[PDB]
């Protein structure tokens, strides 16, 4: 009950080491940062997130 | 910088196509995708300057 | 309103499709008896 | 166990409010409360706390009351509001540890096996003492010494999550802050660092005085670490490190010369534009 | 105070930001932008943005809660 | 016995003090480094040993007083130079 | 009939390791506190009761609560594996009473001593003077060891009951038939 | 709120669903139901705010299979 | 009596919080409370500590702390407020009061009203009076009448 | 008839604001609520000394979300601790909805005001409270008879009540028609501010730690190369200045790079040599 | 209280001062403004140690901000026209943590050096106006410049 669920989208681009252009499915697109502990190397464009 | 900071915290205005200036105080305008409303005009904007099918801000 | 989900006075929920909006599984208001509600009739519902 | 205790700037405010609230008439000078927070087998952060009705007697410093049932009831309320936080340890002001700390810690050990004490100093906030965290350990005193309890110091940090950093920032924004570190604030930071080093050195020297005259017993690991520090001091003689001159001169060029030249040339150009614009206006005055 | 104001302006460019299309420039500081949420907004352009980089249909990041062309 | 003023000690000092031949000083320092007592290095060409060792001991209250005096020197240097920096930068510290 | 908050003082010292009562001296004091708490609660339904141990430290296992069941449960699992420390126990109990919920409750504690109190008479008399200063009706009951109602306890009560004081009745229990009726004849009638 | 469970992934299982507000939604924990049958297409009732599968409800239809009674 | 715009705070006194330390059993706490010749007498020594709580928060202006003429009326009074816990004589002597009061002789008479620092008594929930000494330096002190003049904060 | 002055303020303590923000965020996207304790000092002051959260209920934020047992027991045990402050008002979070009072919010506020005429209903947007600005407002109400009779809701005697302008979002949701905004001031004494200062008070150490010398050299190289390109641009632009009557600047960027270079290298040099001479 | 202070302005009579101090001690927000202002008016330009200590102590003891403003203007008035004799008080008010007391310090600079044009007072006022963290104090600091400089109006727009 403490989980809130999450959007799902596809990473479009790596704007910089922190800013990721990410498109939500059937919705708008954002620039969003990643979690503090994550494998940015595996955040290739097109990777569903 | 402070003025820009202040004005940058106010919400954006919807653009809309005015269907027609109904009255001297009311204007029928269609804004995508909410639909069509009959808005009022603030003090600065003159009604006679409002012409049909012109993009206005709400 | 859509399938009755076989209420039998213990599961009175029905899934209803609000037009181009979503569909929700909901329950009745106290003012309507289940006999008045059946699959495929237009029903007016609250918003939350 | 725990190698770090992170204290959010809300248990700090909670402690300060508790201290003022009691000390309106509560001249025990030292108040005790319970601090909750998310637990980790790694760095532990604390995010909330409450204050239990505590009493202490200066006689023998062993007679005291901490309302454990009140502790349980507040913890029940906080769990109902936010079950994510569990009891992590207990705090008390009065930066001088009394005798009950370990004993009281024992009482806290039943509600939290790895109960950490966190002294949150209120009044003295001169240089670097926001909070100090201790954890009880099970060893007599050393390899060859009698029994004791011997709270161990743990590194403590102050950190906030989002929607709590915003409150701190908003309460701040006096003439303070300026997160961008300009040269003046950096030199001020150097001065503050020298002050802190001098203060720590004076504390160590006071301890060595209290040991040399026999007021304090010899702590062997203290002396061992003093020897380690004294040996760790580098040497600015030995003309191989003196070739650090090299990089200092290297620093100079990029800074100093180049930057100055550019700054000086830009200022001179700005003077040309003004000395032109002024004569333009004067000639127009025609 | 100038340092603090610059810090605040830079902070307004934080994340997340919604992507939109720079439909049309209206004034030196205000534009019309089509946010990919599917909606056209009359918003205010941040000064530090390079004006020559503002071309029609260019992708622009807008403030999440104000749609200001960040 | 050498408080880092002259960390380089020649093999003659070890040979005479430890009453050993200068051929075995290599093995002696060898063993000392191996067992973890000391962390220096050996310059055999000039017959010296650099010493950065981390094995402390009990401190002989007179020795504690001497170390306290050394700390007094250190703290007075730091204080004098904090005063210097503050006086020089008084314009910009504000 | 009288509003009151009582801090019963159970003993779990190693001198409770006795068979003076048939099963166990500790068990005898256990049902003693049981019956005394029942009597106090049923006598006045809004009275307060709390529990204090005295072995090697004075734990405060149960504070002032009108409930009896929880104090009874805490009384079990007591494990008399310590040594008594009377002065600190009464100090803790007194300040615990100082933390009482209702201020109209007359202060009173129930203390079960079953070991010879190792102390000095001076600290006992000064503590009795302090307790009388705060108007606290300490009630002391001697158990276990044969030096029943020692001169220490006598002086403590008498100084505390200075000229018909609170009623710190120094009841004596026989080393043998420490039955409940013998544990309630004197106190319920008069502490 | 009704939703079509798009599929189930491994992390001890997670899900991704498509709610009737034309929105895909990833759930680290699959609500308050079992997690074995859970067909990729199994219509479910997922909470309207915290978006976890509160219940499973019977399938709607397969178009033409309704066309024949 | 009492100054215009104020009232006696007797009806606002909560008996559940009232508690007097060092009182003789024959001379009850209600004797000082009541406006009778009956008096409250300390039993152990001259020091006394009386805590009075109120149903609702109240603001105090003046106190009528009066006793007999035999010198056993109070002379030094430390007033504390909003005490979360019962007060101890040792701490009360040690603690800094909300207001210290050197009761002159004229206060003890029947017409004796002692003004209080109204600033510090704006959120009084419970007020504790520590009588440290008496005029005649007897072994005990008597209080013929004690009360409080003030107004409710209208909670 | 007495009228509430427009100069009345709500003095929120630092602790109250922090607890309110933390609880409001912790419940996102739900709307959380709790009770604000304090005191009505006078007719022009409402002091919020502390605020305790309340357990989340499926009802949402209503007068049925205040569990009487929770409130009573929390108040009693806080009074035991030493916080015997009355329930001044209530707070709840409108996440992303701005600061205003809905119909049910107005309803619960009527309930609270029945307890005491002075009672505020502060609300906080926890997701609009991005670092820097804090989106929070406090409204009481307007009596319907007061408004229908034509009299203004609040008497005015100073400019204090009009230093800040009302928001459009609040105004459409009934501001100045059913509820009025009350100015909010934050009571931050010296002690609390100094305690909060420790959040980013760096250390006595980082004033003395040199930058990674290889990293320092690399940063110097990169900035000097950028400054070279900027100098080329500056020369090119200045050549245009001549053949151009009064009619991004390669200069301003140049000045910024110069300033960052001098501050970095001056600091590094001074720190290095202070280190050389304080550490033997 | 306002009317009495206006009537007794500068007379420094002890009876009126006692009555107004009693009203101030009654500690009401509405009457506090008038009581503090009238304390200033009655004991105006008197430099009285007793009145000033009573008023500053009350300003540091009470919790109603209206009383704080009234007492601020009162403290200013008490030290009117005393020039450097105010300096001690001025410092004791410039350093105070309460922003209303700092505003009182600015008003005291104005009343003490009214018309003298004393450059030390102007320096302090400008420093506060450009440095202080509370906007009301900055405002009052700028206001006090008029009282300082009214004897040389030509120099006033320049600053
Ligand atoms: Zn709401």
């Amino acid at each position: 009950l403490q989980s809130v669920g999450q959007i799902v989208g596809e990473v479009l681009k790596q704007l910089t080491e922190e800013k990721f252009i990410v498109k939500a499915t059937n919705g708008p697109r954002y620039v969003v940062g990643c979690r503090r502990q994550l494998d940015k190397s595996k955040l290739k464009p097109g990777t569903r997130v | 910088l402070r003025e820009e900071l202040q004005l940058l915290q106010e919400q954006g205005s919807y653009v809309g196509e005015v269907v027609r200036a109904m009255d001297k105080k009311k204007v029928l305008v269609k804004v995508h995708p909410e639909g069509k409303f009959v808005v009022d005009v603030d003090k600065n904007i003159d009604i006679n300057d409002v012409t049909p099918n012109c993009r206005v801000a709400l | 309103c859509t399938k009755i989900i076989n209420a039998d006075s213990e599961d009175p929920k029905y899934i209803i499709n609000v037009k181009q909006f979503a569909k929700f599984v909901v329950d009745l208001s106290d003012q309507v008896a289940p006999t008045d509600i059946e699959e495929g009739m237009r029903v007016g519902v609250d918003r939350n | 166990a725990v190698q770090k205790v992170v204290v959010h700037p809300l248990v700090l405010l909670s402690v300060v409010d508790h201290f003022n609230r009691i000390g309106k008439v509560g001249n025990q000078k030292r108040v005790v409360g319970v601090l909750l927070g998310s637990w980790q087998k790694k760095v532990l952060d604390v995010s909330n706390s409450f204050a239990v009705p505590f009493d202490e007697d200066d006689k023998d410093d062993s007679v005291w009351f901490l309302d454990h049932d009140y502790l349980e009831n507040m913890y029940g309320m906080f769990k109902k509001v936010n079950a994510r936080e569990r009891i992590v340890g207990w705090y008390h002001t009065g930066p001088k540890l009394h005798k009950n700390d370990i004993a009281i810690n024992e009482l806290m050990k039943r509600y939290c096996p790895n109960s950490v004490l966190v002294i949150i100093d209120v009044k003295p906030k001169d240089l670097g003492l926001p909070t100090e965290a201790y954890i009880s350990v099970e060893e007599v005193h050393d390899d060859g010494t009698p029994t004791s309890k011997t709270f161990e110091h743990v590194t403590s940090e102050i950190g906030a999550e989002e929607a709590e950093e915003v409150g701190v920032e908003h309460l701040l924004r006096d003439i303070k802050d300026t997160t961008v570190g300009t040269l003046s604030q950096r030199i001020t930071n150097q001065v503050h660092g020298l002050k802190g080093l001098n203060s720590k050195l004076l504390d160590i020297r006071s301890y060595l005085e209290k040991v040399a005259t026999g007021k304090l017993p010899i702590n062997h690991q203290i002396i061992y670490q003093l020897q380690d520090v004294f040996n760790l001091l580098p040497d600015v003689s030995l003309q191989e490190f003196v070739k650090a001159f090299y990089l200092k001169t290297n620093d100079q060029m990029v800074v100093v010369y180049l930057a100055s030249l550019i700054r000086s040339v830009v200022a001179l150009h700005n003077l040309i534009n003004n000395k032109i614009a002024n004569r333009d206006a004067e000639k127009k005055e025609g | 105070e100038f340092l603090h104001a610059q810090e605040e302006v830079k902070r307004i460019q934080s994340i997340p930001l919604v992507i939109g299309q720079f439909l049309e420039a209206v004034d030196q500081n205000t534009a019309i932008v089509g946010s990919t949420t599917g909606s056209n907004y009359y918003v205010r352009i941040l000064s530090t943005i390079d004006r020559e980089l503002l071309k029609p249909n260019a992708s622009v990041a807008l403030h999440k809660h104000s749609n200001a062309l960040v | 016995t050498r408080p880092a003023n002259h960390r380089q000690l020649t093999f003659e000092e070890i040979a005479k003090s430890a009453k050993i031949t200068v051929n075995e000083v290599e093995l002696l320092v060898m063993k000392a480094l191996s067992v973890g007592l000391v962390k220096g290095s050996i310059d055999e060409v000039d017959k010296r040993v650099h010493m950065t060792w981390v094995q402390p001991r009990v401190l002989d209250l007179q020795q504690i007083k001497g170390m306290k005096d050394r700390l007094e020197f250190w703290c007075t240097d730091v204080k004098s130079m904090e005063m210097l920096v503050e006086h020089q930068a008084h314009d910009i510290l504000t | 009939m009288v509003l009151e908050s009582t801090m019963v003082c159970v003993d779990n010292s190693e001198y409770m390791r006795n068979g003076d009562f048939l099963p166990t001296r500790l068990q005898a004091q256990q049902d003693a506190v049981n019956i005394v708490c029942h009597s106090k609660t049923r006598s006045n339904p809004e009275n307060n009761v709390g529990l204090i141990t005295l072995a090697n430290d004075c734990e405060v296992l149960t504070t002032l609560t009108p409930d009896t069941g929880r104090i009874l449960s805490k009384l079990h699992t007591v494990q008399p594996k310590g040594k008594i420390t009377f002065c600190t126990g009464i100090r803790v109990a007194h300040l615990a009473l100082k933390h009482r919920q209702g201020k109209n409750h007359k202060m009173r504690i129930i203390a079960f001593v079953g070991s010879p109190v190792e102390d000095n008479e001076k600290d006992l008399v000064k503590l009795a003077k302090r307790l009388k200063k705060e108007k606290v009706n300490v009630d002391i009951i001697n158990f276990g060891e044969e030096e029943v109602n020692t001169e220490k306890l006598t002086a403590f009560v008498n100084t505390l009951n200075g000229k018909d004081g609170t009623g710190s009745h120094l009841v004596t229990v026989p080393p043998g038939p420490s039955l409940a009726d013998a544990l309630i004849s004197s106190p319920i009638l008069a502490g | 709120l009704v939703s079509n469970v798009i599929e189930l992934l491994d992390v001890g299982k997670c899900a991704v669903i498509k709610t009737s507000t034309r929105q895909t939604y990833f759930l680290p924990v699959i609500g308050l139901v079992d997690a074995e049958k859970l067909k990729p297409g199994d219509l479910v009732g997922v909470n309207k705010d915290s978006y976890l599968i509160l219940e499973t409800l019977p399938t709607e239809y397969d178009s033409r299979v309704k066309a024949m009674e | 009596d009492i100054p215009k715009g104020y009232m006696d705070l007797m009806p606002f006194i909560n008996k559940a919080g009232c508690e007097c330390l060092n009182e003789s059993d024959e001379h009850g706490f209600d004797n000082c409370l009541r406006k009778d010749t009956t008096f409250l007498e300390s039993d152990c020594d001259e020091q006394l500590l009386i805590t009075v709580a109120f149903n609702q928060p109240v603001k105090l202006y003046s106190m009528k702390f009066q006793g007999p003429d035999n010198g056993q009326g109070p002379k030094y009074v430390k007033i504390f407020i909003n005490l979360p816990r019962s007060m101890d004589f040792e701490e009360a002597e040690r603690s800094e009061p909300t207001q210290a009061l050197e009761l002159t002789e004229d206060d003890i008479k029947e017409d004796g009203i002692v003004p209080l620092r109204y600033v510090k008594f704006q959120n009084v929930n419970s007020v504790t009076i520590f009588v440290q000494s008496n005029q005649g330096e007897e072994e005990t002190t008597r209080i013929s009448y004690f009360t409080f003049i003030g107004t409710p904060v209208q909670a | 008839a007495p009228a509430v002055d427009t100069a009345e303020q709500v003095y929120i303590s630092s602790l109250a604001l922090l607890k309110m923000l933390k609880h409001g965020r912790a419940g996102v996207p739900m709307e959380v609520m709790g009770l604000m304790l304090g005191e009505f000092v006078d007719d022009y002051t409402v002091r919020v000394i502390d605020v305790f959260a309340m357990p989340q209920s499926g009802t949402g934020v209503s007068v049925e979300a205040v569990d009487p047992v929770f409130q009573a027991k929390m108040l009693d045990m806080l009074k035991q601790t030493g916080r015997p402050e009355m329930v001044v008002g209530w707070y709840h979070s409108h996440p992303g909805f701005g600061c205003w009072l809905s119909g049910v919010d107005i309803n619960t506020q009527q309930s609270f005001e029945a307890l005491s005429e002075r009672a505020v209903a502060v609300v906080v947007d926890p997701i609009q409270s991005v670092k820097g600005k804090v989106v929070i407002d406090a409204f009481r109400l307007i009596n319907a008879n007061m408004m229908v009779l034509g009299h203004e809701p609040r008497q005015t005697t100073s400019n204090l009540g009009h230093l800040n302008k009302p928001s459009i979002q609040a105004l459409i949701h009934g501001l100045n028609r059913h509820y009025y905004s009350i100015t909010i001031n934050y009571r931050k004494n010296e002690l609390e501010q100094k305690m909060l200062l420790n959040l980013h008070k760096k250390s006595w150490m980082e004033g003395l730690t040199l930058q990674d010398y290889s990293e320092h050299c690399k940063h110097n190289e990169s900035v000097v190369k950028e400054m070279l390109e900027l100098a080329k641009n500056y020369n090119k632009a200045v050549e245009e200045e001549d053949k151009m009557t009064p009619e991004q600047d390669p200069k301003r960027h140049l000045e910024e790079h110069v300033d960052v270079l001098m501050t970095s290298n001056i600091v590094q040099c001074l720190a290095a040599m202070l280190d050389t001479v304080v550490f033997k | 209280s306002l009317g009495l202070g206006l009537a007794a302005m500068g007379t420094a009579r002890q009876d009126v001062y006692d009555l107004l101090k009693t009203n101030l001690y009654q500690d009401d927000a509405v009457t506090g403004e008038a009581a503090g202002l009238a304390l200033g008016l009655v004991m105006l330009g008197s430099k009285n140690a007793q009145a000033i200590e009573d008023m500053v102590g009350y300003a540091q003891e009470t919790q109603h901000e209206k009383i704080l403003r009234g007492l601020a203007v009162g403290i200013a008035l008490v030290m009117y026209g005393r020039m450097e004799e105010a300096d001690a008080l001025i410092e004791s008010l410039c350093r105070d943590k309460d922003p209303i007391l700092r505003r009182s310090g600015m008003y005291t600079v104005a009343m003490a050096y009214c018309g003298s044009g004393n450059n030390k007072a102007i320096r302090r006022l400008l420093h506060v106006a450009v440095s202080d963290v509370n906007d009301d104090v900055r405002r009052a600091a700028v206001e006090s410049l008029g009282f300082i400089l009214f004897r040389t109006p030509e120099q006033c727009p320049s600053v």
